[PDB]
């Protein structure tokens, strides 16, 4: 019987700073045991200072960003060049996953930018549509290892200041963009020891006022 | 006979020009835009003492942020409401916010030539619409059945048309405050009208940031009207 | 939904300094049956692109049509046909994508693997895959079938990274495709002696090479082999 | 929905219904009332698989309802079966089935007689004294057998239907939390409040 | 989820948990199970998140435009029949949503339950999800309809906190809402972690659990 | 006379009146002007207004990042046929990565408006189109007429009184094709071509629309206070 | 499909199908609406030009489209058949939709609406039918009377009437009926009614029906001599 | 186009008229005249057969009389194949409420529907209306006897007694004046009779140019009976009047 789904694998992760975003995915593509790529890019520009992940199966993600970058093209058509906010954005892809209901996009959709005040955003999906505004999320394969970590050292759970004992929570400081890129790198270096399909190289998509900057790092190659 | 869709030897579609003579043949009504706000305001013209006057609706909501005035055969604008208000909530629907007053009048103006032998002829009925949002502020347009809609500062449409736009070429200025747009509307309404202009044959209605789309009370207009009376007095 | 019948095996290629180079056996399997054995599995469009494909050959033999229509139907009112908008192996390769995804959501896929290998306008080499789900990726090596498991590694050797690609000349590359070649045919249970081979080269152009065999093999060392383990005569 | 029982007595039918509606393993509701009014002397009470009961008394009640303003005038309670029963048996071959199991109870003003229907999902209908749908009648027909009387009294037959829920409440396994009573006859439909 | 809703003297209390799952593992701590259709509208989630969402967006969309054709606010039964009838179309197709839509209008308070099958109900109570059991144990022992505005609260409060505990696939925290005839007012996020710790000193509680 | 009643009726003479009859309504409308050269392609277009309290009537509009046009007669026709022109780009950037020729966009419009024109019940489009755009072959400049002939030209002119910028472009043939690597320079070239079209009526700030596209160059309309600049 | 344009513009701006459609109205008996302080009233003609009818089962001028709300009209009677049809099923359709009985202005703007379609639908032509339509809303004791058009234009009236000979009726109730204080009771705001009729009617004998609808439902037809009653009071008071 | 031959079948005249209804009902003037009649104890349907010949075969021939189910029956007066398109939709229609509702079609519903059908010839569709008037002739246990008359307008009304086709001007009057309402089925035989006997185009009105037929309660107890009369049935009675 054919399958029409399949799995290629990956991690992503988004993470929102004070007046920044990041938006970061490894760049391995697989099936089974075997790798396809050590560099396919799975994080994109997808204009008005927004960036897009689908992460899960390829050929569903390429497909639902392809429609997203269409569905901004005609927004600026249709509305006189506006510019569609992050809000605006997520509402619009909800709509575009609840389509395929009964056939889904197999894929973890993640999102990151600017809001209308200027702060940092992020946006999670589920696979058919269900979707809300968070500070930090991992998607993918190796997203129950990382999500954990970001609970701990991004909101600071279960972190209680000495000498109170217990009594007095960590305070929930804010975090800056070399802050939180160390907290990707490491997030991302630890899932590729743990997780056979994550490894190969690291994409980081940086979003602040100025624009869309990208980082590129190494990772393990077995 | 010939074509619904034919073309005159000077280039216009006959039943275009020919329901553009059915609106001429409308109640007035009249447009003005401030960056206070945008006023709206009809002749209603009972045709019968009995017919309950405040049962005539000429001016219409679309959304908390669009307003909408109609002059011609106003049977013919209750199927362009409905596509305006629900363009309106299904854009908020798919992008979570307020729709451009713009998109919206460029959505109701699609149905226009949607006519041919679709409906079987053209609207018989012009439509103010007035309403505000983030990008280009306060905002007036001018549907018609053509398919064409020019924003205004001012606008007529109706029987007295062309005699209220002469009025409205010479008031109009860009410091207009909402309190002087609305004795203004009130003025050339007045001006224009067969019976006498009063609470109960004339409505006004307005469109600001604050407050969204209002229609107003008879007895916040007649209030108006006999402010207007002794301000004309004075002078 | 079907089921594959008369089937074509791995299809192998890799990226050079100036090109790409791909290859594929000229075998039509039926199941275990070695049933067919003159089929060419490389078909060229125009002289910048070659397409390999693998799996179910009768879908191949569509998808050859739609190429070979495709090539019509862009020389249609297009007096740069031949030049400036000739077609280019990204156009084709999206296309065929466009097909193989739209066929997966309409649960009737062309059950194939396919690798499309060619040499953009401005110079730049294109190496991409698309398969029946419509997956797509891209890689300075690229392979089907048993080739992903077995050829790659080796062709991995020779180009790992993007770097390595300057480094590497057609020579070498040939080398390592025809080595490759040879070891899909120790170790592949539907594969074939003979082959095909195609160069696309930003200089030189389309070079294609038919009737291609696979020498220099090791057999000799068998005569000592006795037995599956007591046995010594 | 689980438990409806329905009785002809001399001048009226009585038609009893349970109050329970569960969703997985708890009772969301113990006062739900299966039953909808179809015209003024006539009472059609339901059970069966989870929405579609309701969904298809309603249907039936704005279909008849509808027939009654068109003609000035009430169907008889044998007319309104049989276009129920048209309804499910049209219903059993479709894509899907409404699974609906409905007991009609009317009094017929022309002929001055109560009559109760039991009309099975795949629209098998039957005229009856006495009626029930799915295990129902296994508990309570031998009590019915036994002391029904076509000439009883609407109180008598009240009298009977406690016997048959006791026994209900005796012998099933499911708490069905009681039944509500509904009346009818000449003067129109009415509610058992205490029961 | 755990999710419950009911009416009293004062209008209607909407109580919520916070947690989302896609197995054991735990996918999101913090998601919003109430949707603010109008102010005096309101509607729990409960099932498949992405059926929640769409669906009761969609009556939101549909509730707007009756307030501009009819130029009044549509009621509570209304509302509920709209949503029940969507479920009904879509009748047999696999979606999973259970909601409470409590509001207020000229009938006074109004609570109706909704399912996925087409199912609904009115009444004065209702809890939906995985964890409901828990929440109407509490709610049946102290439910009166004299309850204060404060009481109540504080009972739908405890009543998800009930469930919180014992329910695996229900927690991280509770969102409250009351609905009076000036519209709904929302009374905050509390945290689990925390709110249990402060239960069980000042109430005497959760005994056998060590702390 | 009897023979235009409708579209699906040659005259006695081999004439279609219906087609002639749109043609009209692109005389009626407002002057646009259209020229290029090897590196750039530029529009300009003489927007009109109702009356002094109405805002100027948009003339240009955008395709692709690559191509767009400039109407005149009917708007909401061109609304059409440009809506078309956006899909048609957009199929070919989607199922084959490729930016749409724009002498392949010019046959579309062509075969698009000829159906309309054999057809009974429809009608012709009552629009004129000047397309330009950049691609693989350079910079390109076509004109679109709703009988459904579509030429490409080096410049022209459409609308009222269109004939005086025509015959200004037909003189400069050879001093603006040779303006490469400067836009200004080029816009300059068209605001004066379409300067030849005026009469009483004068360039102001809200009356003047203009757009480019070009090597490294998007297609950009200009507006407003970004457009006082070449007044 | 028959697509043909019927309902189309002339050079003077009319749409000349509708208008025609509204002389079919002006051939129509006569048809008058009051409302009182606690109830509204439906009056209609009947021509005697068709003796020999069987007044048991001819179809009634007034037709209820639910329990609370009925409709008469004035014009072509086999199209209107088609509107209360329509009205009817819409009815059920609200009540089984929304829970609610519809408001007498919604019914009103339904009916308007596809009177309204015709006019600008392909292969068909509008209704040569003006309606009255008259109620009270659920739970609400203000009455309700509208009218409606082939135009399919509809407005709320505090009394009006349509038909042959309504010019003269509406000049009547123009002069007789005082918005500050209308029929307080059914008594007055029937014999406004019938008096409003026997200035066009002829004969007041068979040739008048009455209908009454007063709040929550309860809606009764006046008979013949209840009818004669009226008509006798009228005429001897008139003599003086 | 096709435009340039459409007669458009389905508008309004400057007055208000619908053309083709109204020269429909001219077409329908120049036919047979039909009569109804209506009694306390059953009805009656009497019909004229246009110019017939001597070698007509009578006996098996209907023109005028249908019968639409046990209890109601039609006199048709018009263009005979156009009455039987709508006949045997009315035929259909009855049967439908017969399986629906397991009880026979109450008489008004029937003429409402096939009026309705009428109707919408005049509204919509471009074609011509049917150029047919039916009297109805029916029984139900609601409002007992009736009669009732629908025209190519779709307009239908109740009647005592009533006619259709030519000479219907006169024929109305002299119904008008001998019927009464207390009236016996033997009297209407004879009033339907002497009604068609003065107002006949033909010299004498004989039994070969006639239909007749009478729906009673003269049956065994409490039922309705048809009665197509035959053409010696329709001869004797004719002795029995004195007219012949
Ligand atoms: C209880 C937690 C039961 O698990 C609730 O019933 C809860 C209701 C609910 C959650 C979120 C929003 C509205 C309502 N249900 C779930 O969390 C639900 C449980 C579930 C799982 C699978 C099915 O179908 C077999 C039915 C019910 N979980 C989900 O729907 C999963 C798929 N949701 C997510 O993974 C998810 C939702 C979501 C929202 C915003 C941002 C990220 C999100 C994720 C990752
Ligand atoms: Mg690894």
């Amino acid at each position: 019987q054919f399958n029409p789904y399949g799995d290629n694998g990956g991690t992503i992760l988004g993470i929102a700073g004070e007046d920044f975003a990041v938006l970061a995915g490894d760049t391995r593509n697989i099936t089974d045991y075997s790798i396809n790529s050590r560099y396919e890019p799975k994080v994109f520009d997808c204009g008005d200072n927004i960036v897009m992940s689908a992460n899960g199966f390829a050929a569903d993600g390429d497909a639902l960003v392809k429609r997203f970058k269409n569905s901004v093209k005609w927004y600026h058509f249709d509305h006189n060049d506006k510019k569609l906010s992050i809000n605006s954005a997520a509402r619009n892809i909800q709509h575009l996953l609840y389509s395929r209901r009964f056939f889904p996009y197999y894929v973890y959709n993640i999102i990151a930018g600017l809001d209308e005040d200027g702060k940092g955003a992020v946006y999670s999906f589920d696979p058919v549509g269900s979707y809300q505004r968070e500070q930090c999320r991992a998607g993918g394969a190796a997203a129950s290892l990382i999500m954990p970590f970001l609970d701990n050292q991004v909101n600071f759970k279960n972190q209680y200041e000495p000498g109170t004992n217990g009594k007095v929570k960590k305070p929930l400081k804010y975090l800056s963009v070399e802050e939180v890129i160390k907290l990707v790198r490491d997030s991302f270096t630890s899932a590729t020891e743990r997780h056979i399909q994550v490894g190969d190289g690291l994409e980081i998509l940086i979003v602040t006022k100025d624009g869309v900057r990208k980082e590129f790092y190494e990772l393990k190659r077995d | 006979d010939r074509g619904v869709s034919t073309f005159s030897p000077e280039g216009r579609l006959f039943q275009v020009e020919y329901s553009l003579e059915a609106i001429k043949l409308g109640s007035t009504a009249i447009g003005i835009a401030t960056k206070e706000g945008v006023v709206l305001g009809v002749e209603k013209r009972a045709t019968s003492p009995l017919l309950e006057s405040d049962s005539i609706e000429k001016i219409v909501e679309i959304d908390r942020h669009i307003g909408c005035a109609m002059s011609g055969l106003t049977a013919d604008a209750r199927s362009m409401i409905e596509h305006a208000r629900t363009a309106a909530v299904t854009h908020n629907l798919y992008y979570d916010e307020d729709i451009n007053v713009e998109s919206l009048t460029q959505s109701v103006c699609d149905l226009a030539l949607r006519f041919g032998e679709l409906m079987s002829r053209p609207f018989g009925v012009a439509l103010l619409i007035a309403g505000h949002d983030a990008d280009d502020g306060y905002q007036l347009f001018h549907a018609e059945p053509s398919g064409t809609f020019y924003r205004y500062n001012a606008k007529a449409i109706g029987s007295g048309s062309e005699g209220a736009q002469a009025e409205l070429l010479n008031e109009w200025h860009s410091s207009l405050t909402l309190k002087e747009a609305e004795l203004l509307v009130l003025k050339i309404l007045k001006q224009v009208m067969e019976e006498k202009l009063d609470e109960n044959n004339a409505q006004l209605s307005c469109i600001t940031k604050q407050d969204g789309f209002k229609i107003y009370d008879n007895e916040k207009t007649a209030e108006l009207i006999k402010e207007l009376k002794e301000k004309e007095a004075a002078e | 939904t079907q089921q594959p019948i008369v089937t074509g095996t791995s299809v192998i290629s890799m990226k050079y300094d100036n090109g790409v180079i791909i290859a594929a056996d000229n075998l039509g399997s039926y199941g275990s049956l070695l049933r067919f054995n003159g089929v060419e599995r490389l078909i060229p469009v125009g002289d910048n692109t070659v397409v390999g494909i693998s799996g179910d050959i009768s879908d191949m033999q569509h998808i050859e049509r739609l190429l070979k229509d495709l090539v019509t139907e862009n020389a249609y009112d297009n007096p740069l046909a031949d030049a400036e908008e000739a077609l280019e192996p990204s156009y084709i390769f999206e296309y065929l994508a466009t097909v193989m995804y739209q066929r997966r959501s309409k649960m009737n896929p062309l059950w194939n693997a396919i690798i499309v290998a060619g040499v953009q306008s401005n110079g730049d080499q294109f190496l991409r895959y698309v398969n029946l789900l419509g997956v797509t990726y891209s890689s300075p090596t690229l392979a089907t079938g048993f080739g992903a498991h077995m050829a790659n590694p080796l062709l991995r050797k020779v180009v790992d990274r993007e770097s390595d690609i300057p480094k590497t000349t057609v020579q070498v590359a040939e080398e390592a495709i025809v080595n490759a070649m040879r070891v899909l045919y120790y170790r592949d249970a539907r594969s074939s002696r003979n082959f095909s081979l195609a160069i696309i080269d930003k200089n030189t152009g389309l070079t294609f090479k038919k009737n291609l065999q696979v020498e220099n093999m090791k057999w000799d060392f068998a005569k000592d082999i006795k037995g599956y383990g007591t046995q010594k005569i | 929905m689980d438990i409806i029982l329905g009785i002809r007595v001399q001048d009226s039918v009585i038609l009893a219904s349970s109050k329970a509606v569960t969703r997985g393993i708890s009772v969301l509701k113990d006062s739900d009332d299966k039953t909808r009014q179809l015209s003024p002397h006539t009472l059609m009470s339901f059970a069966g698989e989870a929405g579609d009961t309701v969904q298809f008394a309603e249907y039936i009640q704005a279909n008849i309802q509808l027939y009654s303003i068109r003609e000035d005038y009430e169907l008889s309670p044998q007319a309104v079966s049989s276009f129920v029963r048209q309804e499910l048996a049209k219903s059993i071959r479709s894509r899907r089935p409404y699974q609906v199991n409905v007991l009609i109870g009317g009094y017929d003003k022309k002929k001055n007689k109560p009559e109760l229907y039991q009309i099975d999902y795949l629209g098998t209908k039957v005229e009856l004294p006495y009626g029930a749908h799915g295990y129902s009648g296994f508990y309570t027909f031998s009590l019915l057998d036994h002391h029904y009387r076509p000439d009883m009294t609407t109180e008598e037959g009240l009298d009977l239907l406690k016997l048959c829920v006791q026994e209900l409440e005796k012998r099933m396994p499911m708490d069905f939390k009681g039944v509500i009573v509904k009346i009818v006859d000449k003067d129109g439909i009415r509610q058992v409040d205490d029961f | 989820t755990t999710t419950l809703a009911f009416k009293f003297q004062h209008g209607v209390i909407a109580a919520v948990d916070s947690r989302a799952s896609a197995g054991s593992y735990i996918s999101a701590l913090r998601v919003n199970k109430v949707i603010e259709i109008n102010p005096y509208l309101l509607g729990t989630m409960s099932g498949c998140a992405a059926d929640c969402q769409y669906w009761e967006r969609l009556l939101a969309k549909e509730c707007r435009l009756y307030y501009l054709r009819n130029g009044e606010r549509i009621s509570v039964s209304a509302a509920s029949k709209l949503l029940s009838n969507m479920m009904c179309q879509y009748r047999g197709m696999g979606l999973s949503m259970g909601s409470m839509i409590c509001g207020w209008d000229k009938k006074g308070p109004g609570l109706y339950y909704v399912d996925e099958h087409g199912t609904r109900l009115s009444g004065n109570m209702f809890s939906t999800g995985s964890g409901n059991t828990y929440a109407y144990g509490v709610l049946d022992s102290n439910y009166k309809w004299d309850l204060s505005v404060e009481d109540a609260l504080y009972l739908g409060k405890r009543s998800i906190l009930a469930a919180a505990h014992r329910d695996a696939y229900s927690g991280g925290s509770v969102n409250l809402y009351h609905v009076t005839e000036d519209g709904w007012i929302y009374h905050g996020n509390h945290d689990v972690g925390e709110l249990f710790w402060k239960v069980k000193e000042e109430e005497g509680s959760f005994n056998n659990v060590i702390g | 006379n009897n023979y235009d009643g409708d579209t699906v009726t040659f005259s006695p003479t081999g004439r279609l009146f219906q087609v002639e009859y749109a043609l009209e309504a692109i005389k009626q409308g407002s002057v646009t002007v259209g020229l290029r050269s090897n590196t750039h392609a530029v529009l300009v277009a003489l927007k009109r207004n109702a009356d002094e309290l109405s805002s100027y009537q948009k003339k240009i509009i955008k395709c692709d990042e690559h191509m767009g046009l400039s109407l005149a007669g009917l708007a909401p026709d061109a609304r059409v046929l440009s809506n078309y022109l956006r899909q048609q780009c957009n199929y070919s950037s989607l199922v084959f990565n490729r930016k749409l020729a724009v002498e392949r966009a010019g046959h579309l419009l062509c075969d698009k408006a000829q159906k309309n024109t054999q057809s009974y019940g429809g009608r012709p489009y009552g629009v004129g189109l000047l397309i330009i755009g950049y691609d693989k072959s350079g910079a390109h400049l076509l004109e679109f007429q709703p009988s459904g002939n579509v030429t490409e030209l080096y410049g022209t002119a459409i609308g009222a009184r269109s004939q005086g910028a025509k015959t200004y472009l037909e003189r400069t043939l050879d001093t603006f094709i040779k303006i490469d690597g400067n836009p200004d320079e080029l816009i300059k070239a068209g605001v004066e071509a379409i300067s030849q079209s005026l009469r009483d009526e004068s360039l102001t700030v809200d009356n003047l629309s203009i757009a480019i596209v070009g090597k490294d160059t998007p297609f950009t309309i200009y507006d407003g206070e970004a457009v006082a600049k070449y007044i | 499909g028959y697509d043909r344009a019927l309902s189309i513009f002339s050079p003077d701006g009319h749409i000349f199908q509708v208008e025609y459609a509204l002389e079919a109205v002006k051939r129509g008996t006569c048809a008058v609406g009051v409302k009182g302080k606690n109830c509204v009233v439906l009056g209609c003609e009947r021509r005697s030009t068709l003796k020999l009818q069987d007044t048991r089962i001819t179809p009634s001028k007034v037709s209820k489209i639910d329990s609370h709300v009925v409709l008469s009209f004035s014009g072509l009677n086999a199209d209107s058949r088609i509107l209360i049809e329509k009205a009817r099923v819409e009815a059920q359709s609200h009540r089984l939709t929304l829970e609610d009985p519809v408001t007498v202005e919604y019914l009103t703007r339904y009916v308007a609406g596809v009177q309204q379609r015709y006019t600008q639908s392909g292969g068909v032509r509008p209704f040569g039918v003006s309606t009255l339509i008259a109620g009270f809303d659920p739970r609400d004791d203000e009455p309700k009377l509208y009218q409606t058009e082939p135009s399919g234009i509809y407005s709320s009236w505090s009394a009006q009437t349509i038909g042959r000979n309504s010019k003269t009726v509406r000049e009547f109730l123009e002069k007789n009926y005082d918005r500050k204080e209308p029929p307080a009771t059914v008594e007055e705001c029937v014999k406004l009614t019938v008096r409003s009729l026997l200035e066009v009617v002829q004969t007041g004998a068979k040739n008048i029906e009455i209908t009454v609808v007063k709040p929550d439902s309860d809606i009764v037809a006046l008979s013949s001599e209840e009818i004669n009653q009226y008509v006798t009071q009228i005429e001897q008071e008139k003599q003086e | 186009g096709s435009r340039r031959y459409d007669s458009r079948t389905t508008i309004f005249s400057p007055e208000g008229r619908l053309y083709q209804v109204e020269y429909a009902l001219e077409s329908i003037s120049h036919a047979g005249t039909a009569i109804g009649i209506m009694a306390s104890d059953g009805i009656v349907l009497a019909a004229e057969r246009k110019v017939t010949s001597t070698l007509l075969e009578q006996d098996t021939s209907t023109e005028k009389l249908y019968k639409l189910n046990d209890k109601i029956a039609v006199a048709v007066a018009g263009l005979t194949a156009d009455a039987e398109i709508l006949i045997n939709t009315a035929r259909i229609h009855a049967q439908n409420y017969l399986k629906t509702y397991n009880e026979d079609i109450p008489v008004e519903i029937l003429v409402r529907r096939l009026s309705d059908i009428k109707q919408g010839y005049t509204q919509h569709g471009g074609l011509r209306p049917f150029g047919v008037s039916f009297i109805y002739a029916g029984y139900d246990d609601r409002y007992g006897y009736q009669l009732y008359t629908s025209n190519p307008s779709g307009n239908y009304t109740g009647w005592k007694a009533i006619s259709v086709g030519a000479n219907t001007s006169a024929a109305q009057t002299l119904l008008q004046m001998d019927y009464k309402d207390d009236m016996k089925v033997d009297d209407a035989i004879e009033l339907a009779l002497k009604t068609l006997s003065k107002t006949t185009d033909s010299s004498a009105l004989t039994y070969d140019r006639l239909e007749f037929a009478t729906i009673r309660k003269g049956a065994n107890d409490g039922e309705v009976y048809q009665k197509i009369f035959k053409p010696q049935e329709i001869k004797d009675i004719l002795v029995k009047t004195g007219i012949t």
